[PDB]
RNA sequence: CUAUCUAGCGAAACCACAGCCAAGGGAACGGGCUUGGCAGAAUCAGCGGGGAAAGAAGACCCUGUUGAGCUUGACUCUAGU
RNA sequence: GCUUGUGACGGCCCGUGAAAAUCCACAGGAAGGAAUAGUUUUCAUGCCAGGUCGUACUGAUAACCGCAGCAGGUCUCCAAG
RNA sequence: CGUGGAGGUCAGUGACGAAGCCUAGACCGUAAGGUCGGGUCGAACGGCCUCUAGUGCAGAUCUUGGUGGUAGUAGCAAAUAUUCAAAUGAGAACUUUGAAGACUGAAGUGGGGAAAGGUUCCACGUCAACAGCAGUUGGACGUGGGUUAGUCGAUCCUAAGAGAUGGGGAAGCUCCGUUUCAAAGGCCUGAUUUUAUGCAGGCCACCAUCGAAAGGGAAUCCGGUUAAGAUUCCGGAACCUGGAUAUGGAUUCUUCACGGUAACGUAACUGAAUGUGGAGACGUCGGCGCGAGCCCUGGGAGGAGUUAUCUUUUCUUCUUAAC
RNA sequence: GUCGAAUUUGGGUAUAGGGGCGAAAGACUAAUCGAACCAUCUAGUAGCUGGUUCCUGCCGAAGUUUCCCUCAGGAUAGCAG
RNA sequence: AUAUUGGCGAGAGACCGAUAGCGAACAAGUACAGUGAUGGAAAGAUGAAAAGAACUUUGAAAAGAGAGUGAAAAAGUACGUGAAAUUGUUGAAAGGGAAGGGCAUUUGAUCAGAC
RNA sequence: UUGACCUCAAAUCAGGUAGGAGUACCCGCUGAACUUAAGCAUAUCAAUAAGCGGAGGAAAAGAAACCAACCGGGAUUGC
RNA sequence: AAACUUUCAACAACGGAUCUCUUGGUUCUCGCAUCGAUGAAGAACGCAGCGAAAUGCGAUACGUAAUGUGAAUUGCAGAAUUCCGUGAAUCAUCGAAUCUUUGAACGCACAUUGCGCCCCUUGGUAUUCCAGGGGGCAUGCCUGUUUGAGCGUCAUUU
């Protein structure tokens, strides 16, 4: 015979994944240090479509306890999530939606 | 109207015609001919005339 | 209209100039030489190509500097000049 | 085409030179038996392939 | 005819290169004057006799460097022997005849005698 | 518009040798053989009865200790697991 | 009116419709500066240079590919009454 | 019996003509074949005894080459269509010129390009061959001429991708893998003006490179000019980048501008490291507003056409680039 | 037939032969596909088809036995020189 | 001491002789075909010497007819010789839907021997 | 504090060397199938063709952790 | 009876057999050991007074230098002093050189005749910008050198 169609899919030549628009890689934020003993607050600045899912996602931006400078968050915007929200990211932020605990 | 080597660019065309024959170059014109040579358009400036200069070296 | 129809449809090269043999080899996309096996370090040659190896084989060309050396050997690889005899 | 590279339009040049018939002269030779050019190449009847 | 190199060998680098940018000039108006007539065979006398001044020009400062290297080690490499790459890279004679004290006292006390055979 | 006739230009398929029938016998359906009918140069435009016309070492059938694609609780193995 | 550019909107999507070089701006206050004299070349004017390769022509019932000067094939721009 | 070659011998034949070829001329043999005569030709070749083999053809849809009948035959009928005269020439249905009649009818039989071709472009000479008639003509033949850029492209970036390196497999040609278990790199300012850049320092953590002549992208327009080239030449008028650089201008003793309530304005109007923002930077369809070119049309200033009759008439010029 | 989209198409690029790609016809993968093309192994094997070259003289058959995955073939006896 | 179709330089042959011998005696791994890997021919001979035909004449020319060179143009760069198939011309003969063949002889043409 | 050792780096540091070609003959490594067996599978082609690495004028082997059982021979190579 | 068809002969055609040649091939023997980073083989483009190719060569280009021989080369033209000669030749030989662009191919690249850096020097009123000439700038690895890293580590301090 021939090999089957599902045989010839991880070849990965004409089956990957189309990534062009895809906005990047939608995790969370790094556990360093400033969560494992406190907060760190976190805005909100747009709520895009992705390409590929259905669900939003959201900029979350944050300051970097390092360095002078302004690292940005990829994360799957939950329903209720804003524009301009203000996001907790610690082990003693509160319990609103919205926070990473 | 001077036959020029293939390797030879605007620089050095300007250069040895001021070199060869005293005269000013106002500017250069390079083509590669369909028979694989380079051909260079040499305009003097207004101080010179190629008239008097193309006899001077025995081509008129 | 698999057939002269179709043969109207070919204006782009796949292949072009190879640098190291010439011989429009030089698979473009592939960026390897059918023929010579450009742009490896050896050269593509087969003993099933024998007549193929006999095409592109030492002596079929200029060969501009192999040449005069089997004389060189005869005069002991000799240095200097001669002086006049 | 219009726009080439030099590899080709000076590969075109060696292929200009070299159309053009047998010298006369050649024919004359002492021992001669070249009697034309076997290597006559035009745009209409075979193409160059480069 | 032409130039007589071994005329040129007695001047110097000086006068050398005055007339190899001489005969350089000379060549430019053959060729402006061959475009005109026919047939100039003279041209090819001028582009000879450059050569020869060129090569006698060069092997003034090749002798030069020599002399400036000489009775050293460590000669320039296109001035080093052209034997052959596998030859150039082979062991000298002197380090061919190396020998070892052990074999170098057989050597000594026991050669191979000469004998004859016949009573 | 062709076919037709003219000036010019000018192929191919195919061809053992060839080209009128009846019957006979014959590889059981002859252009040739036998007995008969007959039989007159050189030919032109058509025609589709015949030349078992041409185009292919029958693709059907069968045989061969000749295959291949495919299938499976065939035989003998095997990757992977 | 035709063609084309542009603007402000609307419809549509489980589709929401690239990347970088490059260019600018802003926040910040390092440093450098004034009096018989200093500072700005994001104002204007004034000076010099800008290499290499391509450039002809056809683009098709005759220049490309179809054994050919082949009723085939081959992407596109302008478009009068 | 015959053929290619070898040992022996006929002190064999031959430029006073060897071999070959042709010959409804002669002779021998049952035959394979052998011999002779005549013509043509020009340099080698036989009889006999033996030796040796790439040694004898009617066929193999045999191989290569060559040639017929078919046969002056099939044919040379798609794409509306030619005609008259003059010129040239040996020769004109086909070339040139003029006239007439037509067609493509602007998603053309028009004017430019991309891919491809490569000189086919243009001039001169020219028709043995090719243009399935012809040929004085030709994209043919012979000989030459012709492609001019800071601004148009490439050159730079990156996309899908390709691909070194540090390594890891693989006997191995090589495979994986592009930031991965790397000590992975380079810019500004100082210090000395024995002076090269050692030495004061701080800053930087991404990370080879290749990959689009339709993507992204610094900047040139008009007129003229050739047999044949032009956003490239010439004349004029511009802009961009890079680099040196002086004057004018601007500003300060309130040291690094003022005005407007404001949105904001101007000729400028110190601002290193570092950080943030914008442009680059983006779908398609629907209808609506505006611009540009064209189309239509009035008066007027010119030119051409019709005019038995009519037609203040029909056609045509009145343009304005980048900056 | 369809003709605003599961639309048409150029260029780039990825996918390579028991492999690709397949809105599935065993279709397409350079006029080649139910396993492309190129060279080599390779003068691959054939119990089967076809052909197999000068003369004369003398002699002159068999289609039958037995065994064989034997029945279009061989071995064997016989017939012949 | 052994091996050797590659390289270099030699000596040979009961080898082949231009469809043979290497694919290639020659501008042969060439012309040419395919995108490609690859595939791959044809093609030697005037004469001792070009002495390669001066010159006249017909034709637009190519060429023809003379003249000439040469031992020979029955050697004219379509060139040593120059077969067959196939073809033209002249001569001979036969032919009512094939032709060709055998035995025998008439007729016509030609011919050897013998004297 | 200073000077060593070990180990690991860097330099367009001084000097070098490997590559690639050719590859008939040699030393390895990988490795078929056509075919024969009147089928065919072990077997055979064949420890071969193809593929890869590595040399020389020869290579390789080579002076016994050998052969023998004789009254012992005495590196290897080749006939 | 012509024509036409068929057969043969002569002459003339078409065609290239045969005959006779051979700077070629083939096979056997003999002798020799010699490519390349000091850049091979191979490829591209060029070079002659008139060459397209083959053959030769590389911007010093059918070649330069050196040695030998000793008068040519030749299709045409030209050059003659180089002809009792330190000298013709498309001569042999070859020990000195040149050897464009590539190529294992090496500054980075390459379907581009694309893009840098360092050293010396020259010009534009210039270490910085532009241009020219010359020399460089690959990787693995060995030996040596020098500047270093590691609480890996010894000794010494204060
Ligand atoms: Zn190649």
């Amino acid at each position: 015979g021939r090999v089957i169609r599902n045989q010839r899919k991880g070849a990965g030549s004409i089956f990957t994944s189309h990534t062009r628009l895809r906005q990047g890689a939608a995790k969370l934020r790094t556990l360093d240090y400033a969560e494992r003993h406190g907060y760190i607050r976190g805005i909100v600045k747009q709520i895009v479509h992705d390409s590929g899912r259905g669900a939003p996602l959201a900029k979350v931006v944050f300051r970097d306890p390092y360095k002078y400078r302004l690292r940005e968050e990829i994360f799957i915007a939950n329903e209720g999530v804003h524009t301009g929200q203000f996001i907790y990211a610690g082990k003693k932020a509160s319990l609103n939606v919205g926070n990473v605990l | 109207v001077f036959q020029v080597s293939m390797k030879a660019n605007k620089y050095q065309i300007k250069k040895a015609v001021k070199e060869l024959y005293e005269v000013d170059v106002l500017k250069v014109n390079t083509l590669v001919r369909p028979n694989g040579t380079k051909k260079a358009y040499v305009r003097l400036t207004a101080d010179y005339d190629a008239l008097d200069i193309a006899n001077r070296i025995g081509y008129i | 209209g698999k057939g002269t129809p179709s043969f109207g449809k070919r204006h782009n090269k796949s292949h072009t100039l190879c640098n190291r043999c010439g011989r429009r080899s030089f698979h473009v996309q592939k960026k390897t030489c059918s023929s010579c096996g450009y742009p490896a370090a050896k050269t593509r040659s087969y003993n099933w190509g024998a007549k193929a190896k006999r095409r592109h084989t030492t002596g079929t060309g200029r060969m501009r500097y192999l040449k005069h050396v089997s004389r060189r050997f005869k005069n002991g690889f000799q240095t200097g000049s001669a002086s006049k005899a | 085409a219009a726009q080439k590279s030099f590899r080709i339009k000076q590969k075109m040049a060696k292929a200009k030179k070299q159309n053009r018939p047998l010298p006369q002269w050649i024919r004359l030779r002492t021992n001669n038996t070249i009697r034309y050019n076997a290597k006559r190449r035009n745009w209409r009847r075979t193409k160059m392939n480069i | 005819a032409g130039v007589k190199a071994y005329e040129l060998r007695t001047k110097s680098k000086e006068q050398l290169a005055s007339q190899l940018v001489d005969l350089k000039k000379e060549l430019a108006e053959l060729k402006v004057q061959k475009l005109s007539r026919p047939s100039l065979p003279k041209i090819k006398t001028v582009r000879k006799s450059i050569a020869c001044v060129l090569t006698v020009i060069n092997e003034q400062q090749r002798e030069a460097v020599r002399q400036l290297y000489k009775g050293k080690k460590y000669q320039p490499k296109d001035l080093r022997a052209k034997k052959t790459r596998a030859l150039r890279r082979a062991l000298t004679k002197f380090e061919a005849s190396q020998v070892t004290e052990k074999q170098r006292k057989k050597q000594i006390a026991f050669p191979q005698r000469k004998y004859a055979i016949k009573a």
